[PDB]
RNA sequence: GACGAGCUGAACGCGAAUAUCUCUUUCGCCUUUUACUAAAGAGAUCCGCGAGUUUUGCUCACGCAGUCGCAUCUUUUUGUGGGGCU
RNA sequence: CCGAACG
């Protein structure tokens, strides 16, 4: 009955992902697309198969308090997390023990992104205004830069010599972090636009365009070719919910560049079609505001983390 | 000693007459006594000219074998050593809707 | 016993078999191991001498003082040691 | 924006950041027991 | 407790040269040497009597077989000089 | 190559203390039922109890620190050297 | 051994 052209290998076209005790803040489909990191208000990290029964086979624990953001890094074995206890933690995934635990940050620790070219480097923007860059065999940070105002969202470009940082400040920045040596390094790019904070940056699958969330409640893509117009505003997307709750909200682009997923406070899970730049899924069944969304590394499937401890995990139809 | 760093590894031996002992190692004592797994005795035969100095060594199998340091004068690696379920589910559930 | 290393000991255990003792002479003498020293002052029975000219002899028992011997060729069966087991990796 | 707004923006984000995740704040908290009378 | 063992032994990571009691020369690195004068080398190349050099990654050389050491002229001798008198 | 008292949580487990109950039977009180007796079994409950990190509450406390990446006479690290024959 | 209720 009803017969829909299933498009995934899952049990269902909607699954429901429990096990958590608090908010999730954060979450990360494996490189090769069959783990699932998951990075809750309770100061733990769910690992589950995405696949034959979604189950989770690892709690790992080990922060003290929300682990606010989780990437995979490039191997798909070692995992990033980020937390609000002021401490970044490399961990390895087939194990259960963690790694390297760096805590430089003085505040909490809301964003980070490992590099995907080159070496083992991830940066890290945190409450105390400053984006720091960390490279994974040395115990001190590499990098570090200072704003004035607390970060809330950074990325680490496609190539691997810049960082994106936006923040309360009503303007996200771009720095170079060869051009800076120095501890008191001046912004490169600022990407004006938004008409208030940045809440989440997600670098395009091909490098040129950056994604913005704001609680301007507005998606702005950018592009960040070195060669631009005056104004490197490229798109505009209205249609997710920012509220008083002001949590982490992040953006992500279909592993394809065609769809942009945003998390939202009104519960939905949104996917505009990039092009048109309109709205193709509005899904509904979350409880509390939607926190990230990440699209699949091969398959269009689409899994939502929300800040009612549940996580949906389920395959898009049309 | 660092030569703990070397237990199982294979090595080789050089006499003060200047036979050669390959063997894997096994135990060793502050004498210099070492232990060899699998030695062998490469004694240089001196070399005639028109042949390779590599092909004509004297392989005699000696087995396993220990080592008096006495004699004992020179030790070298020859080659490598031989040869939570948590409280996750995920149920099917559809979205719900308010209209 | 304390102070005395590892391969001495096997040694002793090698006790009651038929082993080789190489010493810096270059003959070779095959015998049951009656007893040995801390020095590897030792005693064979059984013994038969291979001279530096591929002499054989037959010798009833032989003491070997340890300073002479070069090394000695033990069975694989007593490589089972526990000391050997013991610090092995697995 | 130009620290005659920012400033107080900035604050008020850096101070519910802090009331959000505080220690009597966070997950494994337990309150106190019962004191005597 | 020598003075010379104890000199020695405090050679780690000097890049110095050895001769054998029977004429072998080696150059390499010393990794360590130990109270029986007993040496593990790195970056090593062995000579031996009139025979071609051939490198070893490492190299472990009995104490009593060595004839003698060549050491650095680069050689702080009184730094490594005072000390030995004392009793650790 | 290295550091706890007190409470509630742990989730696993019954030194010497033992009471009650239920059931299936027999026996004895014996008019009946409770309430009982004493045997056989099969089942519960109570009152408590031990160790793992969870920390809440110290009112204790710390880092050139106790430890770091066997020392010259016949038996061991002060070797018996030198030559030369197939 | 040993006492209470009810009928
Ligand atoms: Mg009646
Ligand atoms: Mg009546």
């Amino acid at each position: 009955k009803e017969g829909i052209t299933r498009t995934s290998n899952l049990s269902a076209p909607i699954i429901q992902l429990s096990g958590h005790a608090g908010e999730v803040f954060s979450m990360r489909f494996s490189p090769d697309g069959q783990c699932i990191a998951s990075g809750s208000f309770d100061k733990t990290i769910f690992l589950w198969r995405t696949y034959d029964e979604n189950e989770n086979y690892n709690v790992i624990a080990g922060h003290r308090n929300a682990v606010l953001e989780v990437h995979w890094f490039t191997d798909g074995e070692a995992l990033l997390s980020c937390s609000a206890d002021k401490t970044a933690r490399c961990w390895d995934a087939e194990t259960g023990a963690p790694i390297k635990k760096m805590g430089e940050h003085t505040a909490v620790v809301n964003s980070c992104c490992p590099l995907r070219r080159g070496a083992k480097v991830f940066v890290t923007g945190a409450d105390d205004s400053t984006v720091k860059v960390w490279d994974m065999r040395v115990k001190k940070s590499v990098h570090t830069l200072r704003s004035e105002f607390p970060v809330c969202a950074v990325a680490f470009a496609d190539a691997g010599d810049q960082v994106y940082s936006g923040g309360v400040d009503n303007a996200i920045k771009v720095w170079d972090l060869r051009r800076g040596g120095g501890a008191d390094v001046e912004p490169s790019m600022l990407l004006k636009g938004h008409s208030d904070s940045v809440t989440g940056l997600r670098v395009s699958p091909d490098g040129g365009h950056l994604l913005s969330n704001a609680m301007d409640n507005t998606l702005r893509e950018w592009d960040v070719r070195p060669y631009a117009p005056p104004n490197r505003c490229t798109k505009v997307f209205t249609g997710h919910m920012h509220n008083f709750e002001k949590n982490l909200l992040r953006c992500d682009y279909a592993a394809d560049g065609s769809k942009v997923a945003c998390g939202s406070a009104d519960r939905m899970v949104y996917i505009w079609d990039t092009s048109t730049r309109k709205l193709l899924y509005k899904l509904p069944g979350h409880s509390g505001s939607v926190n990230e969304v990440v699209f699949h590394s091969k398959e269009p499937i689409v899994a939502s983390a929300s800040s009612d401890k549940t996580i949906f995990l389920g395959e898009l139809t049309q | 000693s660092k030569l703990l760093q070397y237990i199982n590894f294979r090595m080789r031996v050089t006499l003060v007459d200047s036979r050669q002992i390959v063997g894997r190692f096994m135990a060793f004592d502050r004498h210099m006594n070492l232990v060899l797994g699998d030695s062998e005795e490469f004694r240089r035969l001196p070399p005639k000219k028109g042949k390779s100095e590599e092909e004509r060594e004297e392989r005699r199998v000696l087995g396993l074998v220990l080592l008096r340091g006495e004699e004992i004068v020179s030790l070298t690696i020859e080659g490598p050593p031989p040869n939570p379920g948590g409280p996750g589910i995920g149920r099917a559930v559809g979205r719900g809707m308010p209209a | 016993a304390k102070g005395i290393g590892i391969p001495v000991k096997l040694l002793h255990e090698a006790e009651g078999h038929v082993v080789t003792v190489e010493l810096k002479s270059g003959e070779m003498y095959r015998g049951e191991l009656c007893d040995a020293e801390d020095n590897m002052n030792c005693q064979l029975k059984d013994v038969t001498a291979t001279g530096r000219d591929g002499r054989v002899t037959q010798l009833a028992h032989l003491f070997i003082r340890g300073s002479r011997v070069r090394f000695f060729i033990i069975p694989d069966m007593l490589k089972n040691a526990p000391m050997f087991k013991r610090i092995d990796p697995k | 924006l130009q620290q005659k707004l920012l400033e107080e923006k900035a604050k008020k984000w850096a101070q519910l950041n802090a009331k959000r995740y505080g220690d009597k704040r966070k997950f494994g908290f337990v309150e106190a027991p019962k004191e005597d009378m | 407790m020598v003075k010379l063992v104890r000199f020695l032994m405090k050679l780690a990571n000097e890049t110095v040269q050895i001769e054998l009691k029977n004429g072998t020369v080696i150059q390499g690195t010393i990794a360590g040497v130990d109270i029986a004068m007993n040496t593990h080398l790195k970056a090593v190349k062995l000579t031996a009597r009139g025979k071609n050099p051939v490198s070893m990654d490492h190299l472990s050389v009995r104490g009593n077989n060595i004839r003698y050491y060549i050491l650095p002229d680069s050689l702080n001798l009184d730094t490594l000089l005072v000390d030995i008198d004392k009793p650790k």
